[PDB]
RNA sequence: AUAAGUGGUUGUUUAUAAAAAAAUUUACUUAA
RNA sequence: GACCUGGCGGUGCUUCAUAUCCCUCUAGAGGAGCCUGUUCUGUAAUCGAUAAACCCCGAUCAACCUCACCACCUCUUGCUCAGCCUAUAUACCGCCAUCUUCAGCAAACCCUGAUGAAGGCUACAAAGUAAGCGCAAGUACCCACGUAAAGACGUUAGGUCAAGGUGUAGCCCAUGAGGUGGCAAGAAAUGGGCUACAUUUUCUACCCCAGAAAACUACGAUAGCCCUUAUGAAACUUAAGGGUCGAAGGUGGAUUUAGC
């Protein structure tokens, strides 16, 4: 015969899951594990946008479905561990200036590449 | 590195792992033109002297 | 995080360039063509280095 | 590590291991082209460098006779490169360091003068006496100790304790002490050596322990564990012996790894009904290991937990079972369950025990954990779930339960797909599951139709046969229920005695006395004795006479 | 393997221009002041005149590089119009598009 | 006429794709693009050498999965990272697929010198917009 | 036997949405509205559409210049197009006496329509006719714009002649509504400085000028133009003239104060940016009626004439290179 | 170069010229017409010149349980490996240059009493095999329109009977 | 109700075809 | 002989014509010098475009390079599992011109014509229903406006084998590859542009309330000579500046372009 595949296992994803698990890290839109019946796609006249399965409009979005409300404050509470405190003397920039005259300015640049 | 795009696309067509379909195109008309007799004559064994 | 934020967007830049439509002649006849770049700036305020 | 779509995603075992074993497959098709044809990958993009994306070089450059280029060859592992070299080097005069050459000795020993297969170019003794590592020890004009020593750890390797002995020996006249590894290596040889009784073997251990202790050697944690590896042969009589190097080592300050107690529970169960011996100490084994954290330090670190949990589903511990569990769950633990194999072994026993002696919705809680997350059934493991629902009294879900045997690949195996039948079967339900059984039947039938084994020969169990008619009954199809009746007859597999008792209340209900007299007419054929017990009820139910007639006149 | 020998006359000279471009430094920041003797700016003059003349890198041509066109080249892709437009009017630029305004 | 990447109407019988049946003049409205980077953004270097690196993947997936592919690739770049999303079609073995994921991603991360990872997302047949 | 090949002449695959079809859609909607509702962390029983469009538009942001390409989740009724419903039972028998004009609904509405015309002889502004569009999605049946027209004309009829309530909102079910946008300018807030005095301040635009202006409720007729005298910023008379303007027109020539400011555009497209921040500004302390009057005079109208970009293969922004017949 | 090499479908496209200004107003008058080959057809994945044999591509991944190695096929081994492939390219050209035998009607070259078998099933299961279809006549029929010019048309009589007294026909 | 001459040559419908590649061992360590 | 469809008519009528007809409005081109194409002449010395729809066109660009040209001197499995800017754009793909400052092209049916080529219109309706593709809608730019963009099927075997690729034919000690040097001029004739001929001007100051100039260095060259500088290895040539020099020109014949 010819292998079939599976059905996609949206279906078998409880409506109450942490979603935060489905899509850890930043990865690209999968039909198959997205449980949302989103279409994407000017329509053909007397038609409705395409489905998900095999769009590739869905495809070219940089989706942020690793990066739902729930798992930026899960995220950020395991991150307050390494961050430390402001002076609370240095509450204004008058107080700033007048404890830390020199300024000291400098550039990253973060950018898509090899290098 | 035209030399680099090249010799290795060549290497993972004789490696069986990349098929060029264009090569594959000129190898076709390559071996009608054979058939037909107007192949390649050999360098210098030419014609003339 | 409790770190102070402001947001607002710079103004955008739409750097566009003419090329010829036709590959021999025809010299009055152009594609144009653009690149937009978008900004937002993300003003954060009074941070230690960690 | 899959590809997560419908199409790849693996859908049994098998796949599962077929399927990362292609993907690596591809990986050293790669890494064979990006070796044998450096030039096309050597041009460095990165920022900052990345040295393990260039290629990898194998052949010494360097022609020159002279040390340093020795030490390519050793480095590069180029067992023919050092011999060859090392003649020509000898010839030549100049002199080796000792060091050097202790160095190409390992190699030469470690692979026992076989060259390691990379890329492209068992049962029986591999060892072979005219072999050039002991011709090299013969020209080499001095041997220090790691010159006994190394040699001695191959042999052991290779089987070849009778001379690594004897080779021991002459260390001991040089009044030269052996190093750690050397003991270790030394106590296998001994006890695989020869078959003798432990009693035996145990005087000749407490004699080098002696000399252990006189010569100073303070012994590793890999000393004891190869003593507890080699006791696993006295399975009964070193179990008390056992019990004093655990706690020696405690005293010495040497924490046991989970090599050691694998050893310790393996050595401890044997087949035996009460074990409440070896019981007794896995369960306290459990509790000085809860909640601690581990490190590799044993390559055997890996097979505690498959044994552990074979061990506590033997017993039946369910309780123990989860503090097995709880403990891999604990820290970075989780990392030493081992290959796939171990891991399916584990999950596989694990999961049969929950299904056994766990509450029916904690089992579904388990269930749903652990498959296909962490493990893929094997055809097993579907029939204890089924069990497990049965004995809960829990039919319902007998039909999810056919779904995913499909969707783990177990479409066609034989054993399971009958039990479903049985106990969809077994008895009568309300119309909803009378009606869902019947839809989950239709969904096996057409398994049982296109049998993959009907190539071979294809099998139809009268039960299963029986269990299909039954629901096709149950929820109206008797149309399709009559068609089962041509297919028996067809592969020669007599009704069982249920399936006919039950077919005189089909025509009752239908009230359709055609049919009825087809039902009789063909079971009579058959001259099945239950079916004359049938006739006799057709006759005082519903039979004309002139049909009575016949029927006899065949006879 | 270069698309030809226009392409290839133009990968020697980029490689000899960059093999020589310390020593044609040098040499022009000897010849390009005042400070120093004429005499000693003239033998400069020889000495720079005397390299090879495929190491001058006003000799270098900024082709295609998939198809070495000389002219109608964008430098920012090292594309001719022809091979621009084919992959920008395929959508395969990231960020291009036709302007309209 | 324009004639740019235009797919013609011929006689109601052509399948094409969304991809394919959209004119350049669709690229930021009707439709995206097929790749992204930075190179082309205001103040950004490396344009060209991201434009060779795209052209060579295009015909190095086109080759390496031959008769596979359902549509174009989609390629994306975060930070050092390269991510080559292809939809492929469900007639090749998934043994041979996974040989192919696995043998073209080390190939490619030796050959870019970067992590270079492809995601595969089969369907049945090529899927259909519009008939042409 | 010649064997002609066979055309797969219904290539195209027609839209055949069966009522199973939208009611197994409805069910993946509420499933993955639910879905949704669970990433966002909000409650599943009170995520409005209004926030599955505020989720899925950040969930997969899209640039896309048109809306309508953009990813979408809405409800299938508001998705698919409406279908008419199956027009005959098993037997074949149609349900409507008029199938076979073709046009049930429309007809039935023009026999209705026209019956309650004959009963009526028997018994004796913000609202727009519906568009065609419109009337053919209310009777899902593809219409002609000579069928609207005929049908409209019935309708009408039938407002003139008198009408009992139920007519009446019969006719209101094809009577749409239009929003009456008001052409009335509105009045900038007055304002009142550190030392009490009045003032409104408002902004004017021309080509590339903005002009923000603060028009005193009391003053001599001094405009200070970004810190100067306007008689020296605007040395040139007809810029003089435009700042007058306002003012004159309302009789109220030294009156105000103004302090402007001006930036961008040329000398005299700064003049009418601050004609219109200073007339809109104005508009606080005059009356309701010269205000109407000031916009009737095209004082508070932003002027929209811009420079016109030039197009390539022309000289100009309309201006064509020489044309060579020969 | 290989960044000028193109595709298949681009390839022969251009190869065929089966559009231009030739095709149009039967301004080409050369008979001779070549076909698309797909040069894909016989082609396995992981199959080269070289003959290596790549475990779960080009050869079965696992060996009697076991993964297989990298492995070559020996020279006289590809050799056999090449020249089966020529030949079943050739084979499936020559079943390509056989002539199907077309029954002929009035004349050879005449579609006039040619059969086109039963008329085509009708939409709600209507049936007529019963019937057979002979062509009468065709036409090369021709209208002048201002955009093109000579406008053909084929103007075709056929008659359809089932030999038992019912017969028609039509254009 | 003015007057408006000319344009070498040449040119069209001979007949249909198709592929697949693919599936034996479903869980240890161990010993003689 | 008689038709059908199209074209065309110095064909009728009726409407129209939008910087899309005429009368109208504004600024120009055709005369001068200059700049830059083309042709023609020349040269040993490239190719392409060449009514509209060629003529500052391929070129968002040639001192060498670029380069394809000419002369001379070299090389021969040759940067390339060779190479060819050799022929054929009338074999083609690719990308376009052109009507188009269009609204039409239409598969599939049904009907009409005695079942001919063909044709299919009436709304108080009389045989057409039509999916698709254009137009439209939508979107870009500062709006519902405008400008872009879009603009089918076809027409002109229209342009482009010299962007690249390529069918067919040809070259293979040469029609290929490389080095050195060189041409790329003007009797002229014409296309497009720039600057002028001045008083609504010229020069300074200022960038809008000034002073001067104004037919002998008035107005008027961005042209010639001289010098310097910039870039470059190379500049009598390319560009910038300065000086010198004050030419033709005194609002341009037939005709002709653009703009709401
Ligand atoms: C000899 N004539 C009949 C001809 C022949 C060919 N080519 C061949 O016959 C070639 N034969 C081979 C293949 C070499 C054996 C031809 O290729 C051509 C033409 C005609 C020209 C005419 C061109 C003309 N102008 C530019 C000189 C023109 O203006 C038009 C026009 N329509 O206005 C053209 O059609 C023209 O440009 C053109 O295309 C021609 C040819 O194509
Ligand atoms: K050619
Ligand atoms: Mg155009
Ligand atoms: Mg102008
Ligand atoms: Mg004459
Ligand atoms: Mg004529
Ligand atoms: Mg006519
Ligand atoms: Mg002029
Ligand atoms: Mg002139
Ligand atoms: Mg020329
Ligand atoms: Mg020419
Ligand atoms: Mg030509
Ligand atoms: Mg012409
Ligand atoms: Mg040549
Ligand atoms: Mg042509
Ligand atoms: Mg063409
Ligand atoms: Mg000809
Ligand atoms: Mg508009
Ligand atoms: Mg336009
Ligand atoms: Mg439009
Ligand atoms: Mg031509």
């Amino acid at each position: 015969p010819r292998r079939k595949a599976l059905p996609p296992r949206t279906e078998k994803m409880a409506v109450d899951q942490d979603w935060p698990s489905v899509y850890p890290v930043a990865a690209p839109f999968k039909p198959s594990a997205v449980p949302l019946p989103v279409r994407m796609g000017y329509p053909v006249k007397k038609g409705v946008p395409m489905a998900k399965e095999g769009n590739l409009e869905l495809l070219k979005i940089p989706n942020f479905l690793h990066l739902t409300p729930v798992a930026i404050k899960k995220h950020c509470e395991a991150l307050k561990d390494f961050c430390t405190e402001w002076p609370a003397a240095l509450d204004s920039d008058e107080k700033c200036e007048k404890h830390f005259p020199i300024e000291i300015d400098s550039t990253d640049y973060v950018s898509s590449g090899p290098s | 590195n035209h030399h680099t795009y090249a010799e290795l696309m060549q290497t993972l067509r004789f490696l069986g792992l990349y098929r060029d379909e264009h090569q594959d195109f000129m190898d076709e008309q390559k071996r009608l033109k054979k058939l037909r007799g107007k192949e390649k004559p050999k360098k210098g064994e030419g014609k003339r002297a | 995080l409790g770190i102070s934020i402001k947001v607002h967007e710079p103004p955008r830049k739409i750097e566009r360039f003419t090329l010829l439509q036709s590959v021999h002649i025809y010299k009055k006849h152009r594609v144009q063509y653009e690149m937009r770049t978008l900004y937002r700036c993300l003003e954060l305020e009074h941070l230690t280095g960690s | 590590v899959f590809q997560d779509d419908p199409y790849l995603m693996p859908a049994s075992s098998l796949e599962s291991r077929s399927f990362l074993l292609a993907k690596k497959s591809g990986e050293n098709v790669a890494k064979f082209i990006i070796n044998s044809y450096p030039k096309y990958f050597q041009k460095d993009i990165a920022e900052p460098h990345i040295p393990c994306l260039m290629p990898e070089y194998f052949e010494p450059q360097i022609k020159d006779i002279s040390e340093a280029a020795l030490k390519e060859r050793i480095e590069l592992r180029k067992v023919k490169a050092s011999v060859d070299m090392f003649d020509q080097l000898l010839q030549a005069g100049t002199t080796v360091s000792l060091e050097t050459t202790n160095s190409l000795l390992d190699l030469l020993c470690y692979y026992g003068d076989q060259e390691p297969s990379t890329d492209y170019h068992q049962f029986g003794v591999t060892w072979r006496a005219k072999n050039n590592a002991e011709r090299i020890f013969s020209l080499m004009p001095e041997k220090n100790e790691h010159s006994y020593c190394t040699m001695i750890r191959g042999m052991v390797k290779h089987r070849a304790y009778e001379q690594a002995l004897n080779l021991y020996t002459e260390l001991l006249n040089n009044r030269l002490h052996a190093d750690v590894y050397t003991f270790n290596a030394l106590i296998e040889a001994t006890v695989c050596a020869i078959n003798e009784k432990f009693e035996e073997k145990w005087s000749k251990i407490l004699e080098l322990l002696r000399h252990m202790v006189a010569q100073k050697v303070k012994p590793n944690l890999q000393t004891f564990n190869t003593i507890l590896k080699c006791l696993r042969r006295f399975h009964v009589f070193a179990r008390s012996p056992a019990l004093q190097v655990l706690r020696e080592m405690k005293a010495i300050g040497i924490e046991p790894s989970l090599a050691t107690y694998h050893h310790i529970i393996r050595l401890f169960d044997q087949p035996g009904d009460p074990l409440k011996r070896s019981s007794f100490i896995i369960y306290d084994i459990m509790n000085e290991l809860m909640g601690k954290r581990f490190s590799p330090k044993d390559p055997d670190d890996d097979k505690f937990f498959q044994s552990a949990m074979s061990i506590c589903s033997s017993l039946r511990d369910l309780e123990l079972a989860y503090q097995v569990h709880g403990l891999l769950k604990t820290g970075d633990n989780w990392k030493f369950i081992g290959p796939d194999q171990h891991r399916n072994f584990y999950y596989s026993k694990f999961f049969d025990l929950i299904c056994l002696m766990e509450q029916i919705d904690v089992t579904l809680k388990w269930y749903e954990d652990l498959i296909p997350s962490a493990y893929f059934p094997h055809s097993q493991t579907m029939i204890h779930l089924l069990q497990a629902l049965d004995v809960a009294n829990r039919l319902e879900v007998i039909p999810k339960i056919w779904k995913d045997s499909k969707e783990y690949g177990h479409t066609f195996r034989s054993d399971l797909r009958e039990e479903i039948l049985m106990l969809m079967a077994r008895d009568k339900h309300p119309p909803e599951l009378q009606v869902a059984f019947a839809d989950c039947a239709a969904d096996i039938k057409s398994a049982y139709e296109s049998q993959p084994i009907r190539q071979t020969a294809q099998d139809w169990p009268a039960t299963s046969l029986n269990c299909i008619a039954i629901l096709f009954l149950r929820a109206g199809r008797t149309q399709e229920a009559w068609k089962m009746l041509g297919l028996f007859r067809k592969h020669n597999k007599i009704p069982r005695s249920e399936l006919l008792n039950e077919l005189m209340d089909s025509a009752k209900v239908s009230n359709s006395p055609s049919q009825a007299i087809e039902v009789v007419e063909l079971a009579s054929a058959f001259s099945l004795p239950i079916c004359e017990g049938l006739t006799q009820r057709v006759m005082s139910d519903f039979a004309i006479n002139q049909e009575q007639k016949e029927a006899l006149s065949n006879l | 393997h270069y698309v030809d020998w226009r392409m290839w006359r133009d990968v020697k000279r980029r490689k000899m221009a960059y093999e020589y471009a310390d020593e044609r430094l040098r040499i022009n920041s000897l010849r390009k002041n005042t400070i120093l003797p004429k005499i000693l700016q003239d033998v400069a003059d020889e000495e720079i005149a005397a390299l090879p003349r495929d190491s001058c890198p006003v000799r270098i041509r900024n082709r295609c590089v998939m198809t070495s066109r000389p002219r109608g080249v964008k430098r920012r892709w090292r594309l001719s119009r022809i091979v621009f437009r084919h992959l920008a009017d395929h959508g395969q630029l990231s960020g291009i598009q036709r302007a309209t305004w | 006429k324009n004639r740019a990447a235009r797919v013609r109407v011929s006689k109601g019988d052509k399948p094409v794709t969304y991809e394919e049946a959209h004119a350049p003049h669709y690229i930021a409205h009707r439709k995206g693009w097929l790749s992204l980077h930075t190179g082309n953004l205001d103040g950004e270097d490396h344009a060209a050498e991201r434009t060779v690196e795209d052209v060579f993947l295009r015909k190095f997936m086109w080759g390496t999965f031959p008769g596979c592919l359902a549509d174009q690739l989609v390629l994306k770049r975060r930070g050092n990272q390269l991510e080559i999303c292809a939809v492929v079609l469900r007639q090749l073995s998934p043994h041979k697929y996974y040989f192919l994921v696995g043998y073209s991603e080390t190939l490619l991360s030796y050959f870019y010198k970067c992590p270079v990872r492809l995601h595969l997302q089969t369907v049945p047949s090529k899927v259909v917009y519009k008939y042409l | 036997a010649f064997v002609i090949p066979k055309k797969n002449v219904p290539t195209s695959k027609r839209e055949t949405y069966t009522e199973d079809f939208i009611k197994k859609q409805i069910e993946e909607f509420n499933i993955g509205k639910r879905h949704l509702a669970n990433m966002m962390g909000e409650d599943p029983e009170t995520f409005t559409q209004e926030d599955i469009d505020r989720a899925i538009a950040y969930l997969f942001p899209s640039g896309l210049f048109e809306k309508r390409a953009r990813p979408v989740m809405k409800h299938p009724e508001q998705i698919f197009p409406r279908q008419r419903a199956i027009q005959w039972g098993e037997d074949g028998r149609p349900f409507h006496y008029l199938f076979y004009t073709g046009k049930q609904s429309y007809y039935s509405l023009m026999h209705d329509v026209y019956g309650m015309l004959l009963n009526l002889e028997k018994h004796q502004i913000g609202s727009r006719w519906l568009i065609k569009e419109e009337l053919e999605e209310m009777l899902v049946e593809k219409l002609s714009d000579l069928d609207y027209m005929q049908f409209i004309r019935l309708l009408e009829k039938l407002l003139t002649s008198q009408c009992g309530a139920a007519e009446e909102e019969f006719v209101q079910r094809f009577r749409r509504s239009v929003t009456l946008e008001s052409k009335k300018q509105l009045i900038e807030p007055v304002q009142y400085d550190e030392q009490g005095m009045a003032f409104s301040k408002s902004e004017g635009k021309r080509k590339t000028a903005k002009a923000e202006a603060i028009v005193y409720k009391h003053g001599s007729g001094r405009i200070k133009v970004n810190g100067i005298d306007y008689q020296l910023y605007f040395p040139i008379t007809q810029d003089r003239e435009q700042l007058m303007f306002p003012f004159h027109f309302v009789d109220r020539l030294g009156k105000h104060d103004v302090t402007c400011t001006v930036s961008g555009g040329g000398r005299s497209a700064q003049a009418g940016a601050i004609r219109l921040a200073m007339a809109k500004a104005l508009c606080s302390f005059v009356t309701e009626d010269e205000v109407e009057w000031m916009r009737q005079a095209g004082l508070l109208t932003t002027d929209p004439r811009v420079r016109e970009r030039k197009k390539p293969g022309q000289e100009g922004a309309r201006r064509k290179f020489t044309w060579k017949k020969r | 170069s290989f960044f000028t090499k193109l595709t298949a479908d681009e390839l022969w496209k251009g190869a065929l010229a089966e559009t231009g200004a030739g095709a149009k107003k039967g301004r080409g008058k050369r008979t001779k017409k070549k076909k698309r080959k797909d040069l894909n057809r016989g082609q396995i994945i992981g199959e080269g010149r070289y003959g290596f044999l790549w475990p779960g591509l080009n050869v079965p991944l696992m060996k009697n349980g076991a993964v297989q190695t990298i492995a070559q096929r020996s020279k006289e081994e590809q050799e056999k490996v090449e020249a089966d492939m020529i030949q079943q390219r050739e084979e499936w050209d020559r079943k390509k240059k056989m002539k199907v035998k077309r029954e002929r009607g009035w004349s050879g070259n005449s579609w006039g009493g040619i059969s086109l078998g039963p008329p085509d099933p009708g939409p709600c299961g209507e049936t007529y095999e019963d019937f057979d279809t002979r062509i009468l006549e065709v036409r090369n029929v021709f209208t002048m329109t201002a955009k093109e010019g000579r406008k053909k048309s084929i103007r075709v009589l056929v008659a359809v009977g089932n030999g038992k007294g019912a017969a028609g026909f039509s254009i």
